[PDB]
């Protein structure tokens, strides 16, 4: 429960929020 | 024993092919909307009464029928387990579930998996056991077959837009395949001494001074359902090793045939509908090679067993800690691969107490995607997504376009198979990631060291892959696990069926073409060596760091 | 859409698979197999002595000791139906095995030095009524000493209650215990 | 190999990509994320942080920024300059200064005004020789303009004042006289901006093979994102965790950049292949599409012509002897400079050979091409030997009272319906005969289209030339169909017709009217006889200027897909085998009994990553020689081409990371850096 704990989790969720958006589209 | 190990598999596959051969001939009528020769107008009595007009359905209308059935199939069950006390046939006065354990099992029984995190004979009360479970495995098995029928019909049809009628499928499958074949097996269990009555709990005056209460109930009727429909949720907590559910070794060998009775015959029905039988006879062939290897590892990993047993001064190192002496060591080894390669969830031997190699392989064959002779329905379209991937990379590595069963396969038909194969190894590295961070999930373990990490990993790997096999050392009655698995079992199922109906929706409007220089012969074992090298590969790319921190670290230490 | 065909099909499958199916097994159960479907109990007169499937607790010196049980409240508790889920890498199992190892050697002084693995290790269901004949033959000299009986009738008694499977490899040779200890008690007189 | 003026001009485009505009390359953007926040750690490591070895994480950061700067160097070399859309077609409008008249009558005050002020309804003057500054209609005068910008013809067309034939178009070139016109439309709505804005922003469609492995660019990273970024909750319970400097670097090693750089590696490979076929290409996408084109389009003017639009066998006539007739044809072509007059001089040396007549020894008043009479001519004798078209002389025939016979029109019934452009010559007021000028084709043309149809490719011929001209040449070119008298907007609606069908289209043309059709095309082939606008808009340029030489383009493009699938089986089995090289070595911090999985005797988990990134840096570099120096194909079936590809490159895909990591880990050991 720290910025050295939970903020790494938010980043990896954003990459799946990016990669899947890159996978839905033929951008 | 090595010859006995070789004979045990070879007896098992040989009798399996004999029984599944005419059953594949039977289901091919049901795919083509050809009624069975026994009852033709007898069906038409029923569809007049139900108002099921035999009207054709596209995939958007088809998918909202199955999902509409399963949500409605849950809303009855979610109300039964709450108001269980208000329902008849309760031999005790057992109260209803807590709402978390209500929610977990209400997901679990609709979702072909049956993660039991309780004990049935202490908690369930013969009516939610009867009219909430036995009525539900007969749905979830048919809800799987309704999908894979709409997948095979997407291949054999040419430029249509329809996938049969959903409600006509479900009534043919239950009332002519799922009901009467399970009726024949349920009578067979009682002949070897299973349990089927409505008696209250009979006490026992033991031969010693102590006593014990015996549980009773409609078990043998339920027992043939889950082994046919790959459902695994037994009456008791020893949900196939209990003697009331599997009293003889002969009842074991029928149960092992029951887990592949449907999802092998679907491969025979796959080869018969698509004309060439060899498309199924490679698809059958590509699952046995993973199967025969993964059994013989576990049989070897139990003849090895614990070396500490013979160190303490026993007779041999053969592991009989988490097993049953009523069954074999090799036979507990065969079942544990069978019940975990096939999304069933039955347990003849408490998988937590195997060796380290003997616990990796069942943990492996779930995490692969439940493909290797997998669950009823959920194995075969779980396979056919990987078939649409190994064909896809093959045309990607020749240069030309992928083309399977005569139909071209475009980008929209490939984004979805990249989605659905990236769901069931997404959740088990999100569910297991979520539990191992927190102090809720870590508190429910049983054993220290790297093996106790597997008790978290094996649970979510039996949740998103829809198996239901439990280590059961994991005390999963906490509300954290009961909300974690119910989310991991809902998305790991209906995040697969929905992109299948989008795959099976899009292949219908296309048309088969002629052979060319881009059309691979998708049969023949020069292509099977590409499929198994892909089906094992996606499980290898996603889980080798997940497993080397688990039982492999147990094995070396 | 979402109306009489969609709803009543789920109602009709409820009426079959909960209405027809379990009682159709139940009606055909008692009409053909009355003893097994009721529970396969063993009743001396009207004394329910447990089934031929479960196994009671057997700590009597003049009985056969079954496999160790480790259910919830007590050994051989059919209200639990669990199993000893201890890992091989767990050292706490190595405590519990070493208890059962030294307990059998003091209980079986004239037996062999080694111990068959079924008697020391627990069972998966917790209610295993059965052991192999090789383990049953190992605890001959304690029981024959207590009940003052000879070996050749006792091995005749064990082979009387030795359920072999239909083939060699489908299961194991299986010795029932509850039927064995009752017939041992009736043989006393 | 390219000249460094081309090469060094592209690295400026590379360093401009590095902000948030590389998010459309999904593999290398994740490489950019790790390379961004390895520097965020390492700079904070040297300042103050819990890890200590900054020289380790610096070289972690270093080669990644080499890799992104290389992989965008490869792509910007390979991609292009593929949408270098409109410069020379645009640069005319910026240089479109025009004289205008301050009063609407002819003979007004003139001033050269740049194109900004030329709003709607302005009295503007166009003298001869210049171009048309803006659209509108002619109000005073009469002249002949050339409308090659809007029709693609070098034929002059009439343009009068006061009539239907007055709608001028801004961009074309006037030839003969002065015209007073007035701007009917607003600026920005002029046909140039109707063409500039239609060329620019016209988007190429990616090939489906290109789209395919971009999913496995993503379908492997979503695996490799999860199996790395969940170790830290899977190890921190099991005693010690794994440090962030490992796991960020462990994330980025496994990411399939090998198939990430494959898009450029097939791009620059065929880019080097097209120069051998005398073809300048400008797009790596455009090379690979050449092995897939089923419909390719042509302009019959410029490509199928040679800029000539001129011929004759000899001169037909109606009862008039050819000798003084064809000698007058020489006389009606003395003063002219255009090749249309020069071919008649070449016709003069065909039969009668009376060429020995000097220009000024004949002492004739050279009548230029008028616009009131719409004819040129010459006056050597008392007679007026005038040359002109059919209908313009029909004014002059009636201007002198006489009537020419209808068989002269029956010549036009034969000349036009052969597909020729007619010419009539008249001595004085007496009609001589009809000179027929038809197109000639380049060379062995039908033998190319016979091969081109048997390679499963349709052939459609498009122009703005007449139907009755184009229909004969469509029979004389072996083409399938022909659409004539077509606007340049109709060419895009034809390409949007065939790209609605999911089919790849190869336009080939010359003119600025073809520059729209060269935008949305896939294999856009320009011509050296074409303008410098279409060469800019064209995605690919011939050096030998033969429009029928797409056959050599297809036989190179089909070589490329045979080499593309070979490079995949390496690279799709490279990065899978890379995964087994790095993952077991990245565990020894967590459990010491996992030392037994260090298969390749690697020194440390820190040691293997440095070898991995440098292996992940050489391998994007080494694809380009592996695409060029060392290159293989052999035509096979469907089955064994995979079987031939798995032995050679697929089995080679497994060894190269197991070979390459064991090499670099020893160079990090023998020199012993860390
Ligand atoms: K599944």
């Amino acid at each position: 429960m720290s910025a050295g704990v939970i903020t790494g989790v938010l980043l990896v969720f954003l990459l799946l929020g990016y990669l899947v958006y890159a996978l839905i589209n033929a951008e | 024993m090595a010859a006995q190990g070789f004979l045990l598999i070879a007896t098992f596959l040989l009798v399996l092919m004999v029984l599944a051969r005419p059953l594949g001939s039977g289901l091919a009528r049901l795919i083509n909307d050809i009624p069975l020769p026994g009852t033709t107008g007898v069906e038409r009595v029923l569809f007049r009464a139900l108002g099921v007009s035999d009207r054709e359905m596209n995939w958007k209308q088809y998918l909202c029928a199955i999902l509409g059935l399963n949500m409605l199939g849950l809303a009855v069950l979610f109300f039964m387990l709450l108001g269980q006390h208000y329902l008849p046939l309760n031999p005790q006065q057992l109260p209803g579930l807590s709402w978390d354990l209500a929610l977990n099992t209400a997901v679990s029984f609709v979702t072909n998996t049956n993660w039991q995190s309780y004990s049935g004979e202490t908690t369930l009360s013969y009516f939610s056991q009867m009219a909430g479970l036995t009525v539900q495995n007969f749905l979830s098995a048919a809800s799987g077959i309704a999908v894979i029928f709409a997948l095979i019909r997407a291949f054999t049809r040419q430029s249509m837009s329809t996938l049969g009628n959903a409600w006509v499928d479900l009534l043919r499958i239950t009332l002519w395949v799922l009901v009467p074949v399970a009726l024949l097996i349920a009578l067979f269990f009682i002949q070897q001494g299973a349990l089927q009555n409505f008696l209250p709990y009979q006490a026992v005056n033991t031969v010693e001074g102590a006593q014990q209460l015996l549980p009773m109930g409609p078990v043998a009727s339920q027992e043939a359902i889950k082994m046919l429909g790959t459902n695994g949720g037994g009456f008791f907590n020893a949900n196939s090793s209990h003697p009331f559910e599997n009293p003889t070794a002969l009842t074991n060998f029928v149960q092992m045939l029951a887990i592949f009775l449907i999802p092998t015959a679907l491969c025979f029905a796959f080869g018969e509908v698509m004309g060439d039988r060899r498309q199924g006879r490679m698809l059958l062939w590509a699952m046995s090679v993973i199967f025969v290897i993964c059994v013989g590892v576990v049989m070897w990993a139990e003849v090895q067993g614990n070396p500490h047993l013979l160190a303490l001064g026993t007779d041999s190192s053969i592991n009989m800690e988490g097993k049953e002496s009523r069954f074999g060591v090799l036979v507990s080894s065969l079942f544990a691969v069978v019940t975990t390669a096939a999304s069933c969830g039955a347990v003849i031997a408490m998988h937590d107490s195997f060796t380290a190699l003997g616990g990796m392989v069942p943990m492996w064959l779930m995490q692969i995607g439940e493909v290797v002779f997998g669950g009823v329905g959920s194995g075969l379209y779980g396979m056919m997504l990987f078939v649409l991937l190994a064909v896809f990379i093959a045309g990607l590595m020749i240069g030309r376009t992928p083309e399977y069963l005569g139909k071209k396969i475009d980008v929209r038909e490939m984004k979805l198979t990249a989605l659905a194969i990236l769901v069931t190894p997404t959740l088990v590295l999100m569910g297991a990631a979520l539990a191992m961070m927190t102090d809720a999930g870590r508190s429910a373990m049983l054993n220290p060291g790297p093996h106790g990490f597997s008790e978290v990993l094996y649970a979510v790997s039996s949740a998103a892959n829809n198996n239901g096999s439990a280590f059961a050392g994991l005390s999963a009655n906490s509300p954290f696990w009961n909300c974690l698995l119910a989310f991991c079992m809902f998305v790991g199922r209906f995040g697969v069926i929905i992109p299948v109906m989008a795959i099976a929706g899009s292949l219908v409007s296309k048309k088969s073409q002629a052979a060319s220089s881009g059309t691979l012969p998708t049969h023949g074992p020069l292509f099977v060596g590409l499929l198994i090298g892909t089906v094992l590969l996606v499980g290898a790319l996603t889980f080798i760091p997940a497993l080397a921190l688990g039982p492999v670290a147990e094995y070396l230490s | 859409s979402g109306l009489r065909p969609a709803l009543s099909t789920f109602i009709f499958l409820l009426l079959i698979t909960g209405g027809v199916y379990p009682l159709l097994t139940t009606v055909l159960g008692q009409w053909w197999f009355p003893w097994q479907a009721n529970g396969s109990l063993i009743r001396e007169g009207d004394t329910v002595r447990g089934s031929a499937l479960i196994g009671q607790n057997f700590t009597g010196n003049g009985y056969f000791h079954g496999r160790p049980s480790a259910t919830a409240e007590m050994p051989y508790n059919p209200q639990a139906s669990g199993g000893s889920n201890l890992a091989v890498s767990n050292p706490e199992l190595d405590k519990l095995i070493a208890a059962r190892v030294a307990a059998l050697r003091a209980a079986n002084p004239d037996a062999s030095a080694s111990v068959p693995v079924e008697l020391v290790t627990a069972s998966a269901s917790g209610l295993d009524n059965n052991i192999t004949p090789q383990a049953a033959a190992w605890q001959i000299p304690r029981v024959a000493k207590a009940r003052n009986l000879s070996v050749e009738q006792l091995t005749q008694l064990i082979a009387k209650y030795s359920q072999q499977p239909l083939v060699k490899y489908i299961g194991q040779p299986v010795v029932n215990i509850v039927e064995l200890n009752l017939a041992l008690d009736k043989l006393d007189e | 190999f390219e000249p460094t003026l081309v090469v060094q001009a592209l690295k400026e485009a590379v360093k401009k990509l590095n902000p948030q505009a590389q998010w459309r390359n999904p593999v290398m953007f994740i490489v950019w994320i790790g390379s961004l926040l390895t520097t965020c750690i390492s700079i904070a490591m040297a300042s103050g942080a819990m890890p200590g070895n900054a020289l380790f994480s610096a070289a972690i950061s270093g080669w990644l920024w080499i890799t992104v700067l290389f992989a965008n160097f490869a792509e910007a070399l390979a991609e292009g300059r593929s949408k270098a859309q409109a410069n020379s077609l645009k640069g005319v409008k910026k240089t479109a200064f025009a004289r205008k008249l301050r009063e609407p009558k002819y003979g007004a005050a003139a001033d050269k005004v740049p194109a900004d002020q030329l709003r709607k309804g302005d009295i503007v003057l166009v003298e001869a020789g210049d171009i048309i500054p803006c659209d509108g209609e002619v109000i005073e005068g009469g002249a002949s303009v050339d409308e090659s910008a809007i029709t693609g013809e070098s034929a002059p067309v009439i343009r009068e004042s006061g009539g239907d034939f007055a709608s001028v178009t801004g961009g074309t070139r006037i030839l003969s006289d002065w015209l007073v016109i007035e701007c009917s439309v607003n600026p920005g709505e002029t046909f140039l901006d109707r063409m500039i804005a239609m060329v620019e922003g016209a988007q190429r469609r990616k090939t489906p093979n290109e789209i395919a492995l971009t999913i496995l660019l993503i379908a492997l990273t979503i695996v490799f994102l999860l199996a790395t970024a969940t170790l830290w909750p899977f190890s921190a319970w099991g005693g010690n965790a794994v440090s962030v400097t490992v796991l960020v670097a462990l994330l980025v090693c496994l990411i399939p950049t090998t198939i990430g750089g494959l898009l450029s590696a097939i791009g620059v490979a065929g880019m080097s292949r097209m120069l051998g076929a005398n073809v300048i290409a400008t797009s790596g996408r455009a090379v690979e599409a050449a092995g897939d084109v089923d419909v390719l389009l042509l302009d019959k003017t410029g490509t199928i012509t040679l800029g000539n639009r001129q011929a004759s066998e000899f001169i037909p006539a109606q009862g008039v002897d050819e000798k003084t007739l064809a000698d007058a044809a020489q006389l009606a072509s003395l003063a002219d400079e255009t090749p249309e007059g020069r071919s008649i001089v070449i016709l003069a040396k065909q039969r009668f050979n009376l060429r020995e007549r000097d220009v000024q020894s004949l002492h004739a008043t050279f009548v230029p091409f008028t616009a009131q009479s719409r004819m040129s001519g010459i006056n050597i004798d008392n007679r007026m030997i005038r040359k002109g078209s059919v209908d313009a002389i029909r004014r002059h025939v009636e201007a002198n009272g006489g009537h020419f016979p209808t068989d002269v029109d029956q010549k036009v019934d034969q000349v036009a319906r052969q597909g020729a452009t007619p010419l009539v010559v008249v001595e004085g007021s007496r009609v001589l005969g009809v000179i027929a000028l038809k197109d000639i084709v380049k060379g062995g043309i039908k033998e190319r289209f016979a091969q081109l149809r048997k390679m499963g490719i349709k052939t459609v011929m498009i122009t703005g030339d007449n139907r009755l001209t184009a229909a004969a040449i469509a029979a004389e070119a072996g083409v399938d169909d022909f659409l004539a008298e077509a606007t340049p907007e109709a060419k895009l609606a034809l390409i949007r017709q065939y790209q609605a069908e999911g089919r790849l289209v190869a336009m080939t043309g010359d003119g600025t009217n073809d520059a729209p059709a060269l935008a949305q095309a896939d294999v856009a082939v320009a011509m050296n006889s074409g303008t410098q606008a279409a060469k800019e808009a064209g995605n690919m340029v011939d050096l030998d200027s033969n429009p029928t030489k797409l056959i050599e383009v297809v036989h190179i493009g089909k070589q490329m897909l045979m080499t593309r699938g070979s490079l995949t089986t390496f690279s799709i089995a490279n990065d899978v085998a890379k995964y087994f090289a790095i993952i077991p070595a990245a565990f020894a911090a967590t459990y010491p009994q996992l030392n037994a999985l260090n298969i390749m005797c690697l020194h440390s988990p820190d040691s293997a990553i440095l070898s991995a990134v440098i292996f992940n840096a050489l391998i994007i570099v080494f694809l380009i020689p592996l695409a060029l120096k060392g290159v293989s194909y052999k035509p096979l079936t469907a089955s064994a081409m995979l079987r031939r590809n798995l032995w050679i490159y697929g089995l080679g895909g497994l060894l190269v990371p197991f070979i390459g990591i064991k090499v670099i880990d020893l160079l990090l050991t023998v020199c012993g850096l860390v």
